[PDB]
RNA sequence: CGCGACCUCAGAUCAGACGUGGCGACCCGCUGAAUUUAAGCAUAUUAGUCAGCGGAGGAGAAGAAACUAACCAGGAUUCCCUCAGUAACGGCGAGUGAACAGGGAAGAGCCCAGCGCCGAAUCCCCGCCCCGCGGCGGGGCGCGGGACAUGUGGCGUACGGAA
RNA sequence: UAAGGCUAAAUACCGGCACGAGACCGAUAGUCAACAAGUACCGUAAGGGAAAGUUGAAAAGAACUUUGAAGAGAGAGUUCA
RNA sequence: ACCCACCCGACCCGUCUUGAAACACGGACCAAGGAGUCUAACACGUGCGCGAGUCGGGGGCUCGCACGAAAGCCGCCGUGG
RNA sequence: UGGAGCCGCCGCAGGUGCAGAUCUUGGUGGUAGUAGCAAAUAUUCAAACGAGAACUUUGAAGGCCGAAGUGGAGAAGGGUUCCAUGUGAACAGCAGUUGAACAUGGGUCAGUCGGUCCUGAGAGAUGGGCGAGCGCCGUUCCGAAGGGACGGGCGAUGGCCUC
RNA sequence: CGACUCUUAGCGGUGGAUCACUCGGCUCGUGCGUCGAUGAAGAACGCAGCUAGCUGCGAGAAUUAAUGUGAAUUGCAGGACACAUUGAUCAUCGACACUUCGAACGCACUUGCGGCCCCGGGUUCCUCCCGGGGCUACGCCUGUCUGAGCGUCGCU
């Protein structure tokens, strides 16, 4: 259960805070888990996805083992566009079919200084939590 | 166009109209 | 239900002499809601029969001796595994039904 | 002749747009409003029209000063302070 | 006294209220003088008032007024309760000595109204129904 | 020219003379039924209108 | 009436600029629930009783 | 291409006015290009030019108001724009010393009879 | 044939400040009916009620007895229960209708004028030095002004006070 | 011990800000207003005052051929549908 | 149980009324909404606990309230009805 | 058919069962392809545009309003209805190639034309008076209601300190 | 067989009832309890590249600056930034800014007419004209200046 009386835990209110969330909260909602090699290397469970991360599609009709780069992260519909995850229209043009990032695993990150300090902060928090649980 | 209002009340039958009267 | 629900309209009834039947209807206007009908449980919109109030007798107080009697009967039927299986608890490997364990 | 021929000769106006409430209520002869009472210093409101009150309470317009009063209240009414720069 | 502000006769209803001449205004004329002084100067604050003379057609009162913003009052700890915003328009709310006597408030067996806050509060406690949770 | 509604003819004259360094014979204003002011700036005959229109960009 | 004042002409200019249909690029938005304008004023129906 | 704020914090006022006038010239040229059509590459720069004008005027207004409050900082009567505005009654409150002014009788009471610290049942 | 003081009353785009208005659920001061009931109705009732007017605050008001009681006496005010639908009011008809005491929540006490004793010992504004000056405060330097004996400040208020 | 004054706490809150909960209602119900709602609209004015939720998992919203001027169809296509 | 055929019966429902099929009234048809509720005072009957006693009102003590604004308890277990 | 929640039993609770109320809302029939598209004399032929002509346009003929007009321009009022281009989804109670419809654009230029200035009938402030109060009465009435100027005198800066 | 009429079923139309969903109400409870002449509430008018309405904003006008966060916005174009750089977008917002009416403040409310100083064009203050900047509401409080009085007094 929840014991904090400030946490919402309401049906319509949580749906409101989900579907009317601003962009910096949508970035945290649209986070995806990492592969087992990346989890062993960084001790990081999940990360928000970026413009040019490498992605395997886990569930859906477009399920496969192909590592596809993200085309772009569209945070209004809570979706991402990947390179080879596309589909031909009636007029022959290909449109990228969006996949929700919960059905998305990261195989390679695009590392900059902000992502390095985020992963170091999360690894430090995991180390403090493991020391408190030990 | 706006919604038409209800047909007015025509003060048609009464003391004034001799077109049809009951026994009085 | 709020006290203002159904009576925020100002609907004076059209009386006798017209084809309408004695319902409080909305005064004038070039609106869809114009001479429509309110102030009744039978009308679209309006208020219902018996608006529910906050001062209903919601709560019940029981005698203290009756509450103690019922909780002693509940503690007594916490034993007697024919009453526990008829409640629906799977019991088939429980070694003793007044199951008293250590202080650890 | 109290009907259509009386509607025919309606030319000149009595009420115009007021300049405190912006509604068509400013009477050209009495120089008053009757919706807010413009030559009076006080706003015309009554308790027999709660609907006309809630047409213009304080939660109606832009609230362009009162919303930042509410925000400065929840912030703490501090003045002249700047956050720590980089 | 006070004549009822109606037209020519015209107190419509039951014959209890048709008299308009011989009725009396329930608040004192000294408090009316304090009220008019505070209405003319809402910037000043009424302390109290007293009597300096009377005619057949007029009374004459002297109303003590205090600056909320002058430093001799504002820095004096004895009289800086006046500068607090709770005491705005005592002449209007009936908090001075002339308007307090018209409220009918006091201790004992002779008033029995204003036995809470005022007549309104006494009426409210005596005519609100206390419907409990368990009754 | 299309001008803000709070302007004078002297203001439009000195504005054109300050911006494009050209002398003005007269300024002739109207207000469109869209809120904006329309200014016909009659120029002095020593300077051409088509040349200064080519300078300001319109053709 | 050809003898307008500045306030009346400014009000009528804003009414002219409001009487304008919805552009076609609105309907391709994501959270659109707007089909037509529903405030298209004609000079015979609503007569602006100013 | 970007006109930021850190590079404008330390510039001279006449150079800020010259850059403002250059941005106004570019804004007028982009309005003329908008009316003559031009291209979308000219239609998209008008927002950048307007925000750059807003940044330049903002930095100028910052510097002049901190210079004015540095000038009037120290005087007893400062202008109403420089006086603090919290709310009406909060400006009409006391002086933070007048609330702490006690009379000699009350100071004598608090001095001769202070609230003592005590406990019972021992 | 004027000057100088006081007293009353003016004029200032004088130096420095205050109020106007809004919201108004709760609160205070007024004003204030009629539906309805009495199987009619007129006192009564609805009802100090709706409507109307002004005033603030985060609560307001009240409040430390010109009190309750008649007892082995209690002891500011406010609020809950009980007193109690009682005493009492009422074409004694319909109906209206408290309080004391008691059990709790909270609990906090005080200041003036007068009586008097201290050399006005008191207070406001402007010039300069020192402190931070973004709810303009403290100390000193000014035969620098003003208020004030038609009374400012200290002791002192009914529980007594002063020498 | 009246004809002078101050004072928090226990108290009230259908206005406002931030919240939580429901043996409540589920688009003729629940606020007038789940939606561009005090909006469109009506009255000279004070005032009155609506109707109106649902494609699909994703527009992938029917390319192209053919009759008709087109609205409209017949094929073909998308979708588990 | 769908339709048709035959024999006998068979006037259109609700209401006011002594009396309705009525030349008495409401009524084209269909879908949705729609009318004996809630508080207090009583009276009687019934179910339960205790019994010349009964009840805890109000308040206070325990849990920081998921379940809870529940529950448990009171030299207040009787101030009081 | 449908595509995402639902039911039985023991108990509790209610906004719990419709055929009517000239019931409220919404929708649809017979009437019924019926009444009607009949006030102010009147249209006809050929051609252009088009898929389409009784209504558009052009030419010709015959008519009507008959200068107190079915003409040319204003005021109140309307607010883009004015003009061009394109369409014929909806409207113009038949149709339309047409429109005051729809969609893009465009259009109103003043020292001399009016407002602006004055005052009339009147309205409405200050003082004053009244009123519990929002405010009300009144425009010379219980008013210190002028902020201007000529000639002269003193003092001062600005411009070749002469003027 | 006909046409037409009645009933039933299959299918197709008008219509939106039932059911299932709900970024919405209603009720109860908690914490705070804050507007305004330093210009409130409200109203009017403008502001987007393509923008009608809602929402947001104020000629710096779909937002400015700072801080936090860290690669977008999006319906389509466009251009910035190298996201190894105070750095796109969002939130906080404490700095800046906030047209006109409005208690509304020079007088009235047509956006008409003014008065007093200063600056820039005109000019080299010498008066016109134009633009910009600061004042000019009422009542009242302390003090200053100018005063009035056959109101009360001292010298002549
Ligand atoms: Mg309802
Ligand atoms: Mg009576
Ligand atoms: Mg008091
Ligand atoms: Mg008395
Ligand atoms: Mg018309
Ligand atoms: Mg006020
Ligand atoms: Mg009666
Ligand atoms: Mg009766
Ligand atoms: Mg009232
Ligand atoms: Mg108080
Ligand atoms: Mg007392
Ligand atoms: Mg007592
Ligand atoms: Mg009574
Ligand atoms: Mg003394
Ligand atoms: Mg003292
Ligand atoms: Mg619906
Ligand atoms: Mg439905
Ligand atoms: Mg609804
Ligand atoms: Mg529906
Ligand atoms: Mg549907
Ligand atoms: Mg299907
Ligand atoms: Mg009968
Ligand atoms: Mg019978
Ligand atoms: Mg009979
Ligand atoms: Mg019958
Ligand atoms: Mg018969
Ligand atoms: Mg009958
Ligand atoms: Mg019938
Ligand atoms: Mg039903
Ligand atoms: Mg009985
Ligand atoms: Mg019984
Ligand atoms: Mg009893
Ligand atoms: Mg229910
Ligand atoms: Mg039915
Ligand atoms: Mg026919
Ligand atoms: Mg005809
Ligand atoms: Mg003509
Ligand atoms: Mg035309
Ligand atoms: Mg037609
Ligand atoms: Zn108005």
């Amino acid at each position: 259960m929840k014991f904090n009386p400030f946490v919402t835990s309401d049906r319509s209110k949580n749906r409101k805070r989900h579907f009317n969330a601003p962009s910096h909260i949508r970035r945290k909602i649209m986070s995806s888990p990492l592969s087992k090699e990346l989890r062993q290397k960084y001790n990081v469970r999940s990360m928000p996805i970026r413009k040019d991360d490498e992605v395997q599609v886990v569930r859906g009709h477009y399920k496969g083992q192909q590592i596809g780069k993200v085309v772009q992260v569209y945070r209004k519909k809570y979706v991402i566009y990947i390179e080879r995850v596309q589909r031909e229209k009636a007029n022959g043009t290909t449109v990228h079919v969006g996949i929700h990032p919960s059905k998305v695993v990261i195989t390679r990150l695009k590392l900059d200084k902000d992502r390095k300090k985020i992963l170091e902060r999360k690894a430090k928090s995991r180390q403090v939590g493991k020391e408190k649980g030990k | 166009d706006p919604v038409p209002y209800q047909p007015p009340f025509l003060c048609q039958w009464g003391r004034h109209q001799p077109a049809w009267k009951p026994l009085m | 239900v709020s006290e203002l629900a159904g009576h925020q309209t100002s609907a004076e009834s059209w009386g006798t002499g017209r084809a309408v039947a004695r319902i409080p209807r909305v005064r004038g206007g070039g609106t869809h809601r114009s001479g429509q009908g309110a102030f009744g449980n039978m009308c679209r919109g309006g208020r219902m029969f018996a608006p529910t109030k906050t001062w209903r007798r919601w709560h019940r107080r029981v005698n203290t001796t009756q509450k103690r009697y019922a909780i002693c009967s509940a503690l007594a039927a916490s034993a007697l595994p024919a009453l526990v299986m008829s409640k629906g608890h799977r019991i088939e490997e429980v070694p003793e039904l007044p199951l008293v364990v250590e202080d650890k | 002749t109290k009907g259509t021929s009386s509607f025919g000769k309606r030319r000149n106006k009595t009420h115009t747009l007021c300049r405190r409430c912006g509604s068509k209520a400013y009477h050209l002869q009495k120089s008053t409003c009757g919706k807010c009472g413009y030559p009076a210093k006080r706003k015309r409101k009554y308790n027999w029209s709660a609907k006309a009150k809630r047409r213009n309470t304080t939660g109606t317009g832009r609230m362009r000063h009162l919303k930042i009063v509410y925000r400065r209240f929840r912030h703490g009414f501090r003045e002249g302070t700047t956050p720590k720069p980089k | 006294g006070r004549k009822r502000p109606v037209p020519k006769g015209a107190t419509y209803g039951k014959p209890v209220h048709h008299g308009v001449n011989q009725l009396k205004f329930a608040r004192s004329l000294q408090s009316v003088a304090e009220e008019r002084a505070g209405r003319h100067c809402g910037a000043l604050r009424v302390l109290n008032s007293y009597w300096v003379g009377e005619d057949s057609t007029y009374k004459f009162f002297e109303v003590i007024l205090i600056d909320p913003f002058h430093k001799a009052i504002r820095r004096n700890p004895d009289t800086q309760w006046i500068t607090k915003p709770v005491h705005k328009h005592r002449e209007m709310r009936g908090l001075t000595s002339a308007g307090r006597k018209s409220r009918g408030l006091g201790k004992g067996h002779k008033f029995h109204h204003t036995i809470g806050g005022s007549r309104r509060a006494a009426w409210r406690r005596r005519n609100t129904l206390q419907l409990h949770r368990y009754r | 020219f299309i001008v803000d509604v709070k302007a004078n003819k002297h203001q439009i004259k000195q504005a054109v003379k300050k911006l494009y360094d050209i002398d003005v014979a007269k300024v002739n204003t109207l207000i469109r039924p869209d809120g904006e002011k329309k200014a016909y700036v009659r120029l002095a005959p020593d300077y051409d209108a088509l040349d200064v229109a080519n300078k300001i960009g319109i053709i | 009436s050809s003898h307008k004042t500045f306030r009346i002409k400014r009000f009528l200019a804003k009414k002219q600029k409001q009487n304008r249909p919805i552009p076609q690029w609105i309907r391709m938005k994501t959270g659109n629930k707007i089909r037509y304008n529903s405030k298209r004023r004609h000079w015979r129906r609503t007569k602006l009783g100013l | 291409a970007k006109i930021k704020a850190r590079d404008l914090r330390g510039k001279k006022k006449e150079e800020l006015l010259k850059q403002l006038d250059d941005l106004k010239v570019e804004l007028s040229q982009l309005r003329v290009a908008k009316v003559t059509g031009g291209a979308a590459s000219k239609l998209s720069k008008i927002r950048v030019v307007r925000k750059s004008i807003a940044r330049v005027l903002t930095v100028i207004n910052q510097t002049q108001k901190e210079n004015l409050r540095k000038f009037y900082k120290g005087k007893k009567y400062k202008p109403l724009d420089l006086r603090p505005k919290k709310t009406r009654a909060m400006r009409r409150r006391l002086n933070k010393h007048e609330e702490s002014l006690k009379t000699k009788k009350q100071q004598r009471k608090e001095r001769l009879y202070p609230l003592r610290k005590y406990a019972v049942k021992a």
